[PDB]
């Protein structure tokens, strides 16, 4: 994607590092986020999240 | 002098009876060779012996 002002083209290559601070599956509560395995659906177990 | 004049019954002893006591919910048990691991979620602070 590019973008065009004035004659003048910029493009924002790829960046250098696809670093993520997310991991595969997180949580969102109260406005914040969490890096937590939770388990899948259907597969909750008692006593814990899900 | 003397004074002891009488006796006279306490009452509201301590007597035997049943009295309503929770159950903890059941532990989750998994096995292995020569091993059992249980989990636990006490509801109140609950003996494991």
């Amino acid at each position: 994607t590019p973008v065009n002002f004035n004659g003048v083209k910029i493009t924002a290559g790829p960046l250098s590092t696809a670093w993520t601070p997310f991991d595969r599956k997180i949580v969102q509560y109260a406005g914040e986020i969490y890096n937590y395995d939770f388990p899948e659906y259907g597969a909750g177990q008692p006593g814990a999240f899900g | 002098g003397a004074t002891l004049k009488g006796k006279l019954h306490v009452p509201f002893l301590l007597a035997d009876g049943k009295c309503t006591v929770p159950l903890a919910p059941e532990p989750m048990i998994t096995f292995g060779f020569r091993s059992v691991s249980l989990k636990l979620h006490p509801k109140n602070p609950t003996y494991l012996i």
